[PDB]
C-alpha cells in the first residue's frame, strides 16, 4: 500500500532532484549586516566552434593551424574563406589579374600555381576518399560519421531489437528457452553444428541440455558456443566471423609478412582471369574455385596436386 | 588412402561453399604463407570431430610465437616517454606502458549493452537510489554535526580573546577535506552556500553556533522524513523484490502457452531423432530405440494430477455434464491400464516390455502429463528441505517488536508455517484451479516460499486445462478413440510381446494417414521406466 | 577529366582508411624515407633513365611544385580526424623548438598517394588550362607508374603489434579521446 | 588455522556520491562497516583507519598529468574543463562529483596500507572495504574506477613478495589491473567473469600476456545466471592448479557483489554462499591474502556478502538472525543474512567450462612523498560507535 501522498513529505520531495527549501529556507544572519552543429569539415560531433557572419561550424582540432581549448582567440574568429570573403581579395584589392600574379611572383609554378592559389580559399577538412575510389572496392562503404566498413562489419541492430526487444527475449539468447534460433526460416530444417553432429535442441522440461547455435554471417554454417571457445553471440560490431574461412591476414615467422589479403574488385575489365598453369604457379593465395591483382581460375585438383607436392618437399626436412 | 582423403573430406563437408573454403586454407598452407600451427588450428574446427581422419593427417604431415590476443595491442615508443616521477626500477621493470586497453576497441565502435532487467527490478534499483540519497545526505549531516560539535566543544572552554581569533585552515582541524563543502553547500544555495562556508572558514564561534542549529533541524527533519518515507518504502518493496527476483516465472505464463504446444514437441522430438541418427551415422551403423526418458520414482503424484483433473473436472462450464463424466473416467482409465495400477488407492475421502503405438493428440497428451510429473517432482524433491527451512524461520525480534516483516499473505491463510509444503501447494493449486486465488497472490505465495524455485508451478491450471482438452480429443476423433480400443484389446498383462507388437504395428499404420506422426512409447513395469522412440515416417516409405 | 590510378595504390590507400578509421592506426612519422626524398629519388631515377631532350626542367618544376603543394594540402584535405591531435603534438614541439615544420621532412608517401587521389576534384575545381592539365596528369601517370615499380620497398605490410617499424603506429586511449572525443 | 585479520575503514569513505542515479555507490562500504561492527566481531579482531593517500604515493602506476588532474577536479569549473576529461574519459562514463580526490586518496591509502600490513607481518589476512577499483588505466578511467589501487596494493607487496597473484571474482572484470601486468612474469593475473558484448570487452583465452607475461594472464569468461555448483567446479579446480604451479607469495582477491544475483548492469546468479565458499576456499590454502571491495552496484545484498566476508575470514560462522542496526531497513522482507538466488536460466553449460579449463591448464602447464611509502603505519582508530 504505497502512500506517495501524505508519506512523501515535503522537506524532501521525489528524489534527484530539489525543492524551494534550499532557496527560501535559506537566510543567514550570522554575517550581523548562424550556427550549425554538424561541423562540415569531418562529418562528427565534438566540442565547436563558429563564426559570426558565417554559418559552417569547425571542430578545435580540425583548423589548418590548430588550436586548443585551453588558450583560445579571444574576439570574434573567422575561417580561411571567411578571411577570403569578407576581408581581404574580395572587399578591397578586387580579385582582376592577382591569380596570374601568383604565376608572376612564385617563380613559375603554373603547372601547381592554381592550386597554391585555391588552398588558401578552401575551408581545412578531415581526408575524404574520392568516390571513384569507393566504387573500385564494391564490398567497402562508408558509415555514418565516415568510417572504413567492408563486408567484415556487421549492420547495426536496429533499437527496436536493442531495447523495445520485450523481457524474455533480451539482448541474447542467454535466457529463457528459445527454440526459434534452432530452426531456420529458409527450409524449416534443424541447424546442424558442424563440430559435433548435433542440433542439440533439448526439451522444454529440461532447459538444461539445450546448447545454443548460432548462425554464420557469410556461410549461415551453424556453430555451437560450446564447440568453439566462445561466451556468448555477436549482434554489434564485425560481423561474426566463424572460424572457418580465410583470415584478413595471417602470420608466418621466418621479420614476417602480412598478407592483408587483396580486397575485393567490382565486376569489369580490371577484374582479370587467367588459366594457364597448375602446378608451381607461386600465386602467394588469393584464390576462387572453379567446376595486377589478377585471380586464376584455380579448381580442386590443382589445389590438392600443389599441396601434396609442397609437403612431399618439406618432410625431408 | 591418400587418394580417397580428398573425396572423404568432401563427403563429409557437405556444402560447397566450405569446401572451397577448405580448398583455399589448403592452398595457403601450401604457398608458404601458412604454418603448421595455423594449419592444425583450422583443421581443429574443420576436422576436429574425425579422430581418426585427425590421427591420419597429423601421422602423414608429421607433428610432434606469441599469442597476440585481439585486444592490447602494442603502443609506439613515443607513448611510453611520460614522466610519472614517483617511479623507481623494479616498479619500471614490472609494469608496460606500451600496452593499453580500451573498451571500443573491443565494442568495434558499436558500444556495449546492458542486461535487460524486469520492470519490478528496475523500480527496485529506482527505491534503492531514493533510499540512497536521503540517508547518504542524513549521514554526511550527522558527520558535519560531530565536527561542529568538536569545534563547539573547544569553544566552550575557551574566552572571547581567542574566539575572536581562531583563524584556521580549510578542513576545519580534520582529515576531510571537502565533505562539509559539499553539506553546506547543499543545504543552502549555490552562490550563499560559497560566502557562508567562507565565513565560516575565517570567522569560526560566531556562525558556527547558529549553522549548527540549522544543521541540526535539518538533520532532524531529514530524520523524521526518511522515517515516514520507511513505511511505504518497505511495503513497496515486499511486493517488488520478490517479483524482481523472478526471471523465467515472470515471462512463464507465456512462454508455458508458447512452447507446450503440438509443433514445438514435435520439433523437439525430431531433433533428437536427427542428432541420434546422423552422429550413429559418424560412429556405428545399427540405432538406439531410447531417447527423451522419464523416470517416475513417485507413485503419489499421479493422484496428484487426479485431484487436479477433478478439480478441474466441476469447475469449467464449456463442457456437458456426461462429457465431463466420460473425460473424468477416461483420464483415471488411462493409468488404470497403461501403467499397470490395478485401483486408484486414493480414491477415498482426502481426494478433491509393453510398446504404445499413438498419434499426435496421444503423443502431446503425454508430453503434458510428463511434463506435469516433472514439475511435480523438482516441486516434491526439495518438499523435505523447504518444509524445514518454513518450520523454523526464525523472525528476528527486533523486527517484532518495530513491525517490518512481511505479513501480507498471512492476513488470508496463505502462509505456510505449521503444515506440509506439499498438501499446502495441492490444496493452493486447487482454489487456483477454482479461481478464487487472484493469481498474482498465488505467484508471490510461490516466490516467498520456495525461494523463486518454484517457478514451473505458475500456469499448473494452465497445463492442466491443456491436458484436459487434449484428452478430450481422445474420444472425439474417430481415428484416436479407435487406437484407444485397439489398446483395451491388445493390454492383457501376459507374456506376448516380440510376435504380437508387429501385427499392431502395421495395422495402426494402415489405420491413420500418410500426414499423422507415428509414435512408439515404450513403458516398462519395474522400476517405472518409460521410453519414447520416434519412428516418423520409417514404416511407410518401405 | 579523369584520372586513373594502378590497383595497388587504390587498396593501399583503402588500407589506410581502415587503418586510420577503423583499426585506428595512425601513420609513423619518424620514419626512414618521407616525402621530400620521394621525390627526389623520383627525379633522380628519371633523369638518369632517359636522355636531356629538355625534359628535366619541367621535372624538376613538378618536383617543386609537389613538394610546396604537399606542405600546403596537409592540414587542407588530408589528415582525418584522428590525425589532426598528431599534427598539432608535433607542431606545438616545432614552435616550442623555434624551427618550421615542412611537412616534407617527416610525412610519407600515403599522404602523397592520397593528395593524388583527391587531384582530380580540385583539377575540376578550377578555371585552368587543357594543354596544363594534360602533362599535369601525364606526370602523375609517370609518378604513379615510377610508384608502382619501387613498391615493395616503400609500401611494404607490417603489424606494428610485434615490429618496431610498420609505417603506422597504434593509437592510444587517451590521443583517441581528444581526437574523435572532444 | 586462526588468523589475524586486518580492516582499513574510513568513515568518509561512504561520504562520496557519484551522482543521481549512478550505479557505483561508495556508501555501501559504511552500512558494511556497520555490520561487522553490530556482529561482534571486534574482539577478536584489530582495525586501523588508513591515511589518504598523497598525490607522489599515487603516482606509482598512473602519470604525472593524470593525478593532476584527479587533484585538480571539480564539478564547478568542469566547463572549460574539457581537453583532459576526453583525455582521461571522466566526465562522459564516469561523471566528476565533490571529493573524488579524496575518495581515491582514502582508497589507495587502504589499499597500499592493506599491502604493507601484508608485507610486514602483523597480520595474515587483509579486508579493505574502502577501495577496490580496478578498471582504471593509467590515464583513462572507466567502469566509474578512477584509481587503479590493486597496481598500487600489487607492487607494495612485489616490495616485499617474490610473486603476487590478483583473483578477480565479479563481473565488469579488472582490465586496468591485467594491462598493468600484462608483460612480467612475477605477476599472474586470474579473473572470472561474463564476456560477449559486456562493458569491458576485454580478457579472451588466447589473452596470456605477451613477452616475459606470456602464460600469466588468465581469463574465464562465463555467461548469464551461473548458479553456485557450476561456479565451484569452475573455482576450486582452476585456483588449485594456480596454487600449484604458480606458488604466489600473496593473493590479491577482489570481492564484491556486482556477480550476485541480483545487480544491476550484472550477469551472474550467484548467491551469498557460493560468493563465500570460494574465498573460504582460497583462505584454506594458509598463505597470506588481502580482500579488496569495489564490486556490487546492489547495496542490500552487498553489506551482507561483505559481512559474511569479514566473518569467514574471522573464522567465524555467522548466523542467519540480523541484528538492529542504524541501516536495518535496506535488507529483504525476511530480514535475514541471506541473499537470495534467482531462478534465471543457467545457459553455462558443463562442456563449455570443461573447454575453458582444458585450454587454461593447456596454457598454464608451461608457468611452473614516496617518504611516505612503504606505508606500515596508520592511525589506531580503534574508538567506533557504530554498534546499534
Ligand atoms: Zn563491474
Amino acid at each position: 500500500k504505497k502512500r506517495p501522498k501524505r508519506l512523501s513529505s515535503q522537506n524532501v520531495n521525489y528524489d534527484l532532484k530539489r525543492r524551494k527549501i534550499i532557496t527560501s529556507e535559506g537566510i543567514e544572519r550570522s554575517f550581523k549586516n548562424e550556427n550549425e552543429d554538424f561541423c562540415s569539415a569531418c562529418n562528427q560531433s565534438g566540442s565547436f566552434l563558429c563564426c559570426d557572419t558565417c554559418p559552417k561550424s569547425f571542430h578545435f582540432l580540425c583548423l589548418d593551424p590548430p588550436i586548443d581549448p585551453n588558450n583560445l582567440p579571444k574576439g570574434d574568429w573567422h575561417c580561411n574563406e571567411c578571411k577570403f570573403k569578407i576581408f581581404i581579395n574580395n572587399s578591397m584589392a578586387t580579385l582582376k589579374k592577382i591569380e596570374s600574379n601568383f604565376i608572376k611572383q612564385n617563380n613559375n609554378v603554373k603547372i601547381f600555381a592554381k592550386l597554391l592559389f585555391n588552398i588558401d580559399s578552401h575551408n581545412p577538412k578531415q581526408f575524404q576518399l574520392p568516390n571513384y575510389i569507393k566504387e573500385t572496392f564494391p564490398a567497402v562503404k562508408t558509415g555514418s560519421r565516415g568510417q572504413y566498413s567492408d563486408e567484415n562489419d556487421k549492420i547495426p541492430l536496429t533499437d527496436r531489437q536493442l531495447f523495445n526487444t520485450s523481457y524474455g527475449q533480451s539482448i541474447t539468447k542467454l535466457d529463457s528457452y528459445n527454440p526459434d534460433t534452432h530452426i531456420d526460416s529458409n527450409s524449416g530444417k534443424f541447424l546442424i553444428c558442424y563440430k559435433c553432429n548435433q542440433t542439440r535442441l533439448g526439451s522444454w522440461s529440461h532447459p538444461e541440455n539445450s546448447r545454443l547455435i548460432m548462425t554464420c554471417d557469410y556461410c549461415q554454417t551453424p556453430w555451437h558456443l560450446d564447440c568453439v571457445p566462445r561466451a556468448s553471440f555477436k549482434n554489434l560490431g564485425s560481423k561474426w566471423k566463424c572460424p572457418l574461412h580465410s583470415p584478413t591476414k595471417v602470420y608466418k615467422k621466418i621479420n614476417y609478412k602480412v598478407w592483408k589479403k587483396q580486397r575485393l574488385i567490382n565486376k569489369k575489365n580490371q577484374l582479370y582471369y587467367e588459366p594457364l598453369q597448375k602446378i608451381g604457379y607461386q600465386n602467394n593465395g588469393n584464390i576462387q574455385i572453379i567446376p595486377d591483382f589478377k585471380i586464376t581460375q584455380i579448381d580442386e585438383n590443382s589445389i590438392k596436386y600443389d599441396f601434396f607436392d609442397k609437403i612431399y618437399k618439406s618432410k625431408m626436412v | 588412402e591418400e587418394v580417397t582423403f580428398f573425396e572423404k573430406a568432401k563427403r563429409y563437408i557437405g556444402n560447397k561453399h566450405l569446401y572451397t573454403e577448405f580448398l583455399k586454407i589448403l592452398n595457403l598452407y601450401s604457398q608458404d604463407i601458412l604454418d603448421l600451427d595455423d594449419l592444425v588450428e583450422k583443421v581443429d574446427f574443420y576436422l576436429g570431430s574425425n579422430k581418426e581422419l585427425f590421427t591420419w593427417f597429423k601421422n602423414f604431415v608429421g607433428y610432434q610465437c606469441e599469442a597476440f590476443g585481439p585486444s592490447y595491442k602494442r603502443l609506439p615508443k613515443s607513448d611510453t616517454f611520460m614522466p610519472c616521477s614517483g617511479r623507481d626500477d623494479m616498479c619500471w621493470e614490472v609494469l608496460n606502458d606500451e600496452w593499453v586497453g580500451h573498451p571500443v576497441w573491443a565494442s568495434e565502435d558499436s558500444g556495449f549493452i546492458a542486461h535487460r532487467k524486469n520492470q519490478y527490478e528496475e523500480t527496485l534499483f529506482k527505491i534503492e537510489e531514493e533510499r540512497h540519497e536521503y540517508d547518504f545526505y542524513i549521514e554526511s549531516n550527522l558527520r558535519t554535526i560531530q565536527c561542529l560539535e568538536t569545534i563547539v566543544n573547544k569553544i566552550e572552554n575557551m574566552t572571547e580573546n581567542e574566539k575572536a581569533n581562531f583563524k584556521l585552515p580549510p578542513g576545519l582541524g580534520h582529515t576531510s577535506m571537502t565533505i562539509y563543502k559539499k553539506v553546506i553547500r547543499k543545504v543552502y544555495d549555490k552562490e550563499r552556500g560559497f560566502e557562508i562556508i567562507d565565513a565560516l572558514h575565517e570567522h569560526p564561534a560566531v556562525t558556527a553556533p547558529v549553522v549548527l542549529k540549522r544543521l541540526k533541524q535539518k538533520d532532524e527533519e531529514w530524520r523524521r522524513a526518511q522515517r515516514e518515507w520507511n513505511k511505504v518504502w518497505r511495503e513497496l518493496e515486499q511486493k517488488v523484490f520478490f517479483k524482481s527476483l523472478d526471471h523465467l516465472g515472470l515471462t512463464f505464463k507465456q512462454a508455458d502457452k508458447k512452447l507446450l504446444t503440438t509443433k514445438q514437441l514435435i520439433s523437439e522430438i525430431s531433433s533428437i531423432k536427427v542428432d541420434q541418427t546422423n552422429k550413429k551415422i559418424h560412429w556405428l551403423t545399427p540405432k538406439p530405440k531410447s531417447q527423451l526418458d522419464f523416470d517416475f520414482p513417485d507413485k503419489n503424484i499421479f493422484y496428484d494430477i487426479l485431484c487436479l483433473a477433478d478439480t478441474f473436472i466441476t469447475h469449467t462450464t464449456a463442457y456437458s455434464n456426461p462429457d465431463k463424466e466420460r473425460l473424468k473416467d477416461l483420464l483415471k482409465y488411462f493409468i488404470s491400464l497403461f501403467f499397470s495400477i490395478s485401483f486408484e488407492k486414493i480414491e477415498e475421502s482426502l481426494y478433491s516390455i509393453f510398446n504404445l503405438f499413438a498419434n499426435t493428440n496421444i503423443y502431446i497428451f503425454f508430453r503434458h502429463w510428463t511434463t506435469i510429473y516433472e514439475r511435480l517432482l523438482e516441486i516434491k524433491q526439495m518438499n523435505e528441505r523447504v518444509t524445514k527451512e518454513i518450520n523454523t524461520r526464525s523472525t528476528v525480534t527486533f523486527a517484532k517488536d518495530l513491525d517490518l516483516l512481511s505479513s501480507q499473505l498471512s492476513e488470508m491463510g496463505l502462509d505456510f508455517v505449521g503444515e506440509d509444503a506439499y498438501k499446502q501447494v495441492l490444496r493452493l493449486s486447487r482454489r487456483l484451479i477454482n479461481g478464487d486465488l487472484e493469481h498474482q497472490w498465488f505467484e508471490e505465495s510461490l516466490r516467498q516460499a520456495y525461494n523463486n524455485k518454484a517457478f514451473k508451478l505458475y500456469t499448473i491450471d494452465k497445463v492442466t486445462q491443456s491436458l484436459v482438452k487434449h484428452a478430450h480429443t481422445l474420444m472425439t476423433d474417430a481415428k484416436t478413440a479407435e487406437i484407444m480400443a485397439l489398446f483395451v484389446k491388445d493390454r492383457n498383462a501376459s507374456t506376448t510381446s516380440a510376435k504380437d507388437q508387429i501385427i499392431y504395428r502395421l495395422q495402426v499404420r494402415s489405420h491413420m494417414s500418410n500426414t499423422e506422426n507415428m509414435f512408439r512409447i515404450e513403458f516398462d513395469k519395474r522400476t517405472l521406466h518409460v521410453s519414447i522412440q520416434y519412428i516418423a515416417l520409417d514404416d511407410l516409405t518401405l | 577529366i579523369s584520372l586513373q590510378i594502378p590497383i595497388k595504390l587504390k587498396s593501399v590507400l583503402v588500407d589506410d582508411w581502415e587503418y586510420v578509421t577503423k583499426d585506428k592506426k595512425i601513420c609513423r612519422l619518424p620514419a626512414d624515407v618521407t616525402v621530400e626524398m620521394v621525390l627526389n629519388k623520383y627525379e633522380h631515377e628519371v633523369s638518369q633513365e632517359l636522355e636531356s631532350p629538355g625534359s628535366q626542367s619541367q621535372l624538376s618544376e613538378y618536383c617543386a611544385g609537389l613538394k610546396l603543394y604537399f606542405d600546403k594540402c596537409l592540414g587542407n584535405m588530408l589528415l582525418y580526424r584522428l590525425e589532426r591531435l598528431q599534427y598539432d603534438e608535433l607542431l606545438k614541439k616545432s614552435s616550442k623548438d623555434q624551427k618550421p615544420l615542412v611537412p616534407i621532412r617527416i610525412y610519407g608517401a600515403i599522404h602523397l598517394l592520397r593528395l593524388i587521389s583527391v587531384l582530380p576534384e580540385l583539377i575540376s575545381s578550377t578555371t585552368m588550362d587543357l594543354q596544363s592539365c594534360q602533362l599535369l596528369i601525364k606526370q602523375t601517370e609517370d609518378f604513379l607508374v615510377w610508384l608502382l615499380m619501387h613498391v615493395d620497398e616503400y609500401f611494404n605490410d607490417k603489424d606494428p603489434n610485434r615490429s618496431d617499424d610498420a609505417l603506422y603506429v597504434n593509437t592510444s586511449s587517451q590521443y583517441e579521446g581528444v581526437a574523435l572525443g572532444m | 588455522d586462526k588468523r589475524r585479520v586486518a580492516y582499513f575503514y574510513d568513515a568518509d569513505v561512504g561520504n562520496y556520491a557519484y551522482g543521481a542515479g549512478h550505479p557505483m555507490k561508495p556508501h555501501r562500504i559504511r552500512m558494511a562497516h556497520s555490520l561487522i561492527m553490530n556482529y561482534g566481531l571486534y574482539k577478536k579482531m584489530e582495525i586501523y583507519r588508513a591515511k589518504p593517500a598523497t598525490k607522489q604515493e599515487m603516482c606509482q602506476f598512473h602519470t604525472d598529468e593524470y593525478i593532476d588532474f584527479l587533484s585538480r577536479v571539480t564539478p564547478d569549473n568542469l566547463e572549460m574543463f574539457k581537453r583532459e576529461s576526453v583525455k582521461f574519459n571522466v566526465g562522459d562514463d564516469c561523471p566528476v562529483f565533490d571529493g573524488l580526490y579524496e575518495y581515491c586518496s582514502i582508497s589507495g591509502g587502504g589499499s597500499m596500507e592493506g599491502a604493507a600490513r601484508l608485507n610486514r607481518g602483523k597480520c595474515d589476512v587483509a579486508v579493505n572495504y574502502a577501495g577496490g577499483l580496478h578498471h582504471a588505466k593509467k590515464s583513462e578511467a572507466s567502469g566509474f574506477c578512477y584509481l587503479n589501487d590493486i597496481v598500487l596494493g600489487i607492487i607494495e607487496l612485489l616490495r616485499y613478495h617474490p610473486r603476487v597473484l590478483y583473483i578477480d571474482i565479479d563481473v565488469h572484470h579488472g582490465d586496468g589491473v591485467e594491462e598493468a601486468f600484462y608483460t612480467t612474469d612475477r605477476v599472474m593475473t586470474c579473473s572470472f567473469h561474463k564476456y560477449g558484448e559486456f562493458f569491458p570487452g576485454t580478457g579472451e583465452l588466447r589473452d596470456i600476456g605477451v613477452g616475459a607475461g606470456k602464460n600469466y594472464a588468465v581469463n574465464v569468461p562465463l555467461r548469464d545466471g551461473i548458479d553456485d555448483a557450476t561456479y565451484r567446479s569452475v573455482f576450486e579446480p582452476v585456483i588449485k592448479k594456480i596454487m600449484e604451479w604458480y606458488q604466489p607469495s600473496a593473493v590479491v582477491l577482489q570481492c564484491g557483489g556486482d556477480s550476485l544475483s541480483g545487480d544491476r548492469l550484472g550477469c551472474f546468479n550467484l548467491s551469498m554462499e557460493g560468493h563465500a565458499n570460494c574465498v573460504n576456499y582460497v583462505k584454506s590454502f594458509g598463505i597470506p591474502m588481502m580482500v579488496v571491495g569495489g564490486g556490487g552496484y546492489t547495496m542490500r545484498n552487498v553489506a551482507r556478502t561483505w559481512c559474511f566476508e569479514t566473518g569467514l575470514l574471522n573464522n567465524v560462522v555467522l548466523d542467519k538472525d540480523l541484528p538492529y542496526n542504524e541501516y536495518y531497513e535496506y535488507y529483504g522482507p525476511d530480514y535475514k543474512l541471506s541473499v537470495r538466488p534467482s531462478n534465471m536460466f543457467n545457459v553455462n553449460t558443463p562442456e563449455y567450462l570443461d573447454k575453458v579449463m582444458t585450454n587454461i591448464f593447456a596454457n598454464l602447464e608451461n608457468t611452473k612523498v614516496e617518504e611516505d611509502s612503504a606505508e606500515a603505519k596508520d592511525t589506531k582508530g580503534g574508538s567506533q560507535y557504530a554498534r546499534d
